[PDB]
């Protein structure tokens, strides 16, 4: 400690060293860092605006010659820590920020040995941007991203190496909306206008579906049913509009909720929406239709009641869907006619929709 | 005063900021904690977030900061700046949205022997899983895991100054009352590293008082909720038999999805009311659908099939049996009264089925 | 200017101070501090978030042996400007922080006379926490809080006093929702772990109702007018559904748009919305007599039509009000029964709740 | 420019200057600043939040005795550029800050001319507070401040001056919501606790009305107008208790909606708003008479039906308005009479709601 | 290493940061451009505002900044904090609610020559007017303004590396695709100012894939704006003549309104869909009306005047030019069918001319 007040001196006392200036023996030798990745907890997931925010620990490794000593020398001392500020340390950062703050949060001391070693491991949150795929709400595996490269030296002055391939989730808190499927990370390298290294890490999270399963699938589902249900009740209640249009507008409501939770993107349809939607159409073609059948309802004199379209409607398609009040039985019918179309579009529709996923 | 300065200049002549500032290598430094919050102010569910006011009392001790009071004029405990002094890395694991630690980093005291005393006040973003079940009357567990983070228990080890959590100070203004505040010492190896390194975790027992939550939520969707059986009482012929299900329904979902926007949109668990909201709706939608079922063959006597042991079923089996132009029309107008008070049956006799399920656990 | 150059390195010169360190003749003698508090303009009070929101310049008073000097000495100088941050200044700071701003925002320069005696007046915005006392909206009196105190000294080293018991509305800009009552400050003293002192101001406002007076309860009394009148409607019409379920759901409207409003807090019930409940409860029961007034009213084949009940309505209560078509008259009369009950249950209601705030 | 290298080094190797210290050659002389602010674009114009959001570069002007050079002495330079931070420059300051930045953005370089006059304008944005004056919503004019003032020195040590009365457009995007019409600025003088002077600059803005004037005006003009229609719908269809229930909902919405657009102020009422609010009280007082009709018109048996209160309705009222069927007249009758009275009213209203702008 | 220390040693011993660095006093520097775009993040339609991640690739030269690498050991390209050396002030004019520029202040490369590259990064806040017409296929010209602040063209000059804009590292995911970026470089008297000052003026052209708001917006107003001369086809005696209009009227506010929150609330054009669907309101406004102007008639035949003439102009003459009790009720029942019918061909005719009026541009 007192000797720690004298190591600590020659090590940083400007005079040997200058942290402005990288360490490596030769000019020709290159530096290697050693990343590796925690997660302690997945915070956020915002579909809407395409952010993850993590909070993270990576852990930096690598070797300063400027660091060295003998333990004999000062009170056999093995391992000292100090303020990251003042050593030197490889400019490492995200290339991958929403609104980000490039480098880390707290700015930790660094854990040195005395064979000049260096062991730092900085916490920070972080605000990944990722594209979000969403189509099979909320059913949904997002493989989200998240660059780390040096952004100041390239891959001639530094390199940079993996600890592992899957990313450590050694002190993570398990409850989110989402499962861990996958955490693997890469070493990457392509010529630009200068050569650099990239190494990504890739989430892969599965989100746990139960929720939007009750409190969106569910309620959408219900609603939907009652589409066809409007043509069976009879014209005499006058109700037939009402219905028709109490399921339209809650269907609009819906699409719109998911609207503002789903990302604004044209990259692809949320299925769940283009299933939402198609039924959409259905009951507003559903809505002019009850109409038609009750302007045929409601008069008889001096009306056309031309006989091949009274005997096509009566008399030939009644059997065929089987197997003034006539007037009234030519409502019922173009009534059912239609009925019978809906129940079948609707459940072919339906098995359109699900042929996809499946 | 003169001397004041003139010891300053005798403890930062040759002091050293960077130094971990203990007698032998060996020996550690004891470092105490007093939590005394001074404010809960936003209790997130949705983002399972606590945004707490916090004084972190940290005590420690330096021999290289001690002097003779007498000889500077008895003075005994100076306020230093806690900038220039070392200063433990004391740290939240479970930060989120905030500023891991310290940003104010206020004046300390300084004993004569040499012991230091700093109480900065910090904002400090929590993180908390947010069981919601029994809403709005709920109980959290909230924690806040202080730590070092660069020294392990070899080098720093931390001591509670109180199990309990300083509420003196306290803003008792919120929703909530708090149950119980506690302080667990706790040791680990984190797998990244070798050592083992300390931590305190300090869990915040806050229950939500629920008589706003009550009033504005739970009582009209009661309120509202009750409607779904009176809508098959209704005469058919009024045609308002459907205008009444809708509305429910409607109203329903309106109050099940802000409900929803309030709830984290977890997994965990089912939030209670949602599910209860949720088979209403499961009920009033097969309401709806029946009662259109009523009103088809209720209207229309001519072509009709009317097949006697269905009508006997109805008219002449069943009415008894749950009671304990004209003359096809109105074989129709009892026969959609009876399939009408028969689902009325089914129905209020399996609300309360629910209902019963729902208090279940205060049973 | 030229002399000045010269006062201000003899003061400052850290041979001769040292800021770190209070300035008082004797440790046993203790340093007083003034403290008056001026209102530039009150900006927000956030009700829901429980927030006031302020800028404000705090005098701060006291004297430093330190920073004497003779004018005659300077070129007659009898006043000097200092870099705050240069100089020692007393630690005040709030203490009633809501996501806060502790010290003051932006640190002016002191002005400091030839006898010691400093005077600082740093402007700042402060985030006040106040508990919301929410019952008569929007007539309603809000005593909102800041505490002022030494964050460093504790009452030995430092000791605060006030200028004045009223805060300063000098360069007040008046126009706010909010009216100041009064403004008083009060000095506290009290042992906790340590001896402290607590100056806290008290800002009563009280609110300008005319916004929600026009925009939230004339359209809520409007509406709850509208509960009685649903049973004067005839069976026959069929409206009486309509007009029912109308009322219920704009006066769940208006309550959940005032839930937002309000702070959700359990301290105690918005008069408004137990008001706005209350009749919300007496309107849902009037839906289910709605109802029950219909069945009633429709059917006459196979009905029991229990001649005790049928004279107890008709032949009885008929006249006691007054001082199939017989079905339609039960309807009529078990309606018009409930109306007189909700007639003066609503009048009662309305005396009973007005009676409270009176 | 290695002649510069020289020069600066002169001016503020610390020996000659001291930034803490104005220079003026007397303590007795004044040091005079001269203000002028220039426009680069105004950006919001937030009314709820009665806040302007500029851009803004503030022509500061001073002079320096200690900033003075020879030009034959160093390679004949006029005008050097030196950092702002370095110099001394006047502490001016918004006092009219909400959630402020009281001091300027950018801190930009200052311009010094040989002779030691100065020339320094920063860049800024700046969130000013005005009162907003909503009446003639949407045609109106906010006369929008802001004060300029020096935070630090007094009508002692410092004058301020203008450079012109009106604000430079210079560089203005002229495209917002608002209307430049006038932008004067005043020099202001008066006595507090200390003498200060104020610069105060007036923007007097005009909001282009067109597009409230059609997404708010139009739309609530057009629902207006349906509330009178309400009575000619005849009782026997049922539908006069819908239409009139709709029309209310749809202005309370309405005046919800501007609500929460003006800033929530009892300082006045907004017109549209008054007007709004007028014509929603006369529909929920037309809905208790659609109500009143329909009783009076849908029972016959064991009815009143007072002789000269049917003959005043039928046979006195009939003529003169125009100039149990009787019991659907006597509904007409006192439908239509109302309905002259609406017409009537609503626009004797209206002309007396626009007499006031007129 | 030790030679690349020695090396700053030497540049540092008597360098002026705040010394505009040229050989001669007239000569100027010249400052190159390359933009590079990170990623596109909000394009905030409502307060004309861009927030763009970017790269400002600033390179010029100092004559002070110079070595010999072979005096050096080869060292011909050190990497210095920018913070230390003299540093143009390229800043954005168009900026709004962030900082003007260059907050991170990034390390800068020196080539052995004296010549300096400096590409830090930054987020900017670009205001730019949004034109809001053809929603939402729209193209949008949104500029950031990037000049010297206190050097005018005499001492600073600015030079495009690049016309376009550099998108090789760019984030590709948005609902947007860039059409082209364009860098203009202009000169320009500011009349508060004496000097010629010049900028580089770089117009992201943006097109919005419109398939997201294709599906929520624009189909659902389509499917309900349908329904508008529908509601003249209902019979009256239904009593739903009235109920689909209202519904129709409110339900295309809702749209109307939802657009409106959504568009930027200037006056200098109208949006495009937000006209059409106020044309649409107007009609159905007037469709109420007149469909309370056909019941009101209708229904009563007693003490009705019932003149031949007008009756001649319906029943009479009206019906057939448009196809090319009991007794006076249902003279009413037509002549309100005939109103009907011949306001359903008005409106089925203009509803045609509207949307022609609407296709006008594309045609
Ligand atoms: C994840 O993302 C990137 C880009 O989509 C892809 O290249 C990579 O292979 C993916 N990784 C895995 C494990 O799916
Ligand atoms: C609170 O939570 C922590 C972790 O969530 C758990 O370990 C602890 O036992 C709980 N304590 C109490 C008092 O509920
Ligand atoms: C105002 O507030 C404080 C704390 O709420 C209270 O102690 C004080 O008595 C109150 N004073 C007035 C005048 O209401
Ligand atoms: C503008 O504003 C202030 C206060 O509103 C007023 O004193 C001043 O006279 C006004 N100026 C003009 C030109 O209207
Ligand atoms: C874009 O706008 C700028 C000015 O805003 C204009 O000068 C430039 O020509 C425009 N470029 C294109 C491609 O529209
Ligand atoms: C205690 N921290 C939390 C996890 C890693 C560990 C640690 C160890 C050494 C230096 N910094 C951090
Ligand atoms: C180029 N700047 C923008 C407008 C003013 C001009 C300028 C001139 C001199 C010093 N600073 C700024
Ligand atoms: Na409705």
């Amino acid at each position: 400690t007192d000797t720690e007040e004298r190591l600590v001196e020659h090590l940083l006392d400007p005079s040997r060293y200058n942290k402005l200036i990288r360490p490596a023996t030769n000019g020709s030798e290159l530096v290697t860092v050693q990343l590796m990745v925690s997660l302690a907890q997945l915070i956020s997931v915002h579909e809407r605006e395409q952010i993850m925010t993590t909070n993270v620990w990576l852990t930096q490794e690598w070797e300063d010659y400027r660091l060295t000593w003998k333990p004999e020398e000062f009170d056999n001392m093995k391992k000292v820590r100090l303020p990251s500020k003042h050593i030197w340390l490889p400019d490492v950062v995200l290339y991958n920020n929403a609104d980000g703050m490039y480098e880390v949060s707290f700015y930790s001391n660094a854990v040195v040995s005395y064979d000049g070693s260096i062991f730092w491991l900085p916490p920070a949150i972080y605000k990944s941007a990722c594209k979000i795929e969403v189509k099979h709400f909320p059913f949904d595996q997002q493989n989200c991203t998240m660059k780390f490269r040096s952004w100041t030296y390239d891959r001639t002055e530094i390199d940079l190496v993996l600890k592992s391939e899957v990313a450590s989730l050694d002190d993570f808190t398990p409850s989110g909306e989402w499962d861990i499927v996958a955490l693997p990370g890469r070493r990457n390298e392509n010529p630009d206008d200068s050569t650099y290294v990239d190494i990504t890490y890739d989430f892969i999270i599965r989100r746990k579906p139960l929720f939007y399963t009750i409190n969106l699938i569910i309620p959408c589902v219900l609603i939907t049913s009652l589409a066809i249900l409007v043509f069976y009740l009879p014209s005499d209640c006058g109700e037939k509009m009402t219905l028709c249009i109490s399921v339209l507008l809650a269907l609009t409501v819906f699409l719109l909720l998911i609207s503002k939770i789903v990302p604004p993107t044209s990259l692809d349809v949320p299925l769940v929406g283009k299933y939402l939607m198609f039924t959409m159409v259905l009951v507003t073609f559903s809505i002019v239709t009850s109409v038609c059948v009750l302007n045929v309802h409601h008069r008889s004199p001096t009306t056309h009641t031309m006989a091949p379209w009274v005997k096509v409607v009566f008399l030939e398609k009644l059997p065929a869907l089987l197997f003034s009040e006539d007037w009234k039985y030519v409502a019922m019918v173009i009534d059912r006619l239609f009925l019978w179309i809906f129940v079948f579009v609707c459940v072919f529709g339906t098995i359109g929709m699900f042929l996809q996923p499946l | 005063a003169h001397a004041e300065e003139r010891l300053l200049k005798k403890l930062f002549s040759g002091y050293n900021k960077w130094s971990r500032p203990v007698a032998n290598i060996s020996d550690v430094v004891l470092v105490r904690f007093g939590l005394s919050i001074a404010q809960l102010i936003d209790v997130d569910e949705k983002n399972q977030m606590m945004t707490t006011n916090v004084w972190v009392k940290q005590e420690w001790h330096d021999y290289k900061l001690r002097w003779d009071p007498a000889d500077y004029e008895n003075v005994t405990s100076i306020r230093i700046p806690s900038e220039l002094i070392w200063r433990p890395d004391i740290v939240l694991y479970n930060n989120a949205d905030g500023d891991f630690a310290v940003t104010h980093l206020t004046k300390a005291h300084l004993f004569h022997d040499g012991r230091v005393q700093w109480t900065p006040p910090a904002i400090y973003k929590s993180s908390c899983s947010i069981d919601v079940t029994f809403f709005p009357f709920d109980q959290q567990n909230c924690t806040m895991k202080f730590g070092s983070w660069t020294y392990d228990k070899a080098k720093i080890d931390l001591v509670n100054m109180h199990s309990r959590v300083d509420q003196l100070d306290f803003w008792e203004s919120g929703e909530w009352v708090i149950v119980d505040a506690v302080g667990t010492y706790n040791t680990r190896k984190y797998e990244c590293c070798a050592e083992i390194y300390p931590d305190i975790t300090y869990a915040f027992v806050i229950r939500r008082l629920p008589l706003f939550y009550t009033i504005n939520l739970i009582i009209p969707c009661l309120l509202i909720s009750c409607l779904t059986v009176l809508v098959f009482y209704l005469p058919s012929e009024c045609g308002e038999k459907i205008t009444l299900c809708i509305s429910v329904l409607l109203s329903l979902t309106v109050f099940l999805l802000l409900i929803t926007e309030i709830i984290p949109s977890t997994s965990l668990v089912i939030p209670l009311i949602g599910e209860y909201l949720l088979f209403t709706m499961i009920f009033v939608t097969l309401s709806i659908v029946i009662t259109v079922f009523v009103l088809n063959v209720h209207h229309r006597s001519p072509r009709t099939h009317t097949m006697p042991t269905w009508v006997r079923r109805v008219f002449l089996d069943i009415v008894p049996r749950l009671l304990l132009e004209r003359s096809v029309k109105e074989d129709w107008k009892y026969v959609a009264m009876v399939i009408d008070r028969i689902f009325l049956w089914m129905f209020i006799i399996v609300c309360l089925l629910g209902t019963v399920g729902l208090f279940l656990p205060p049973w």
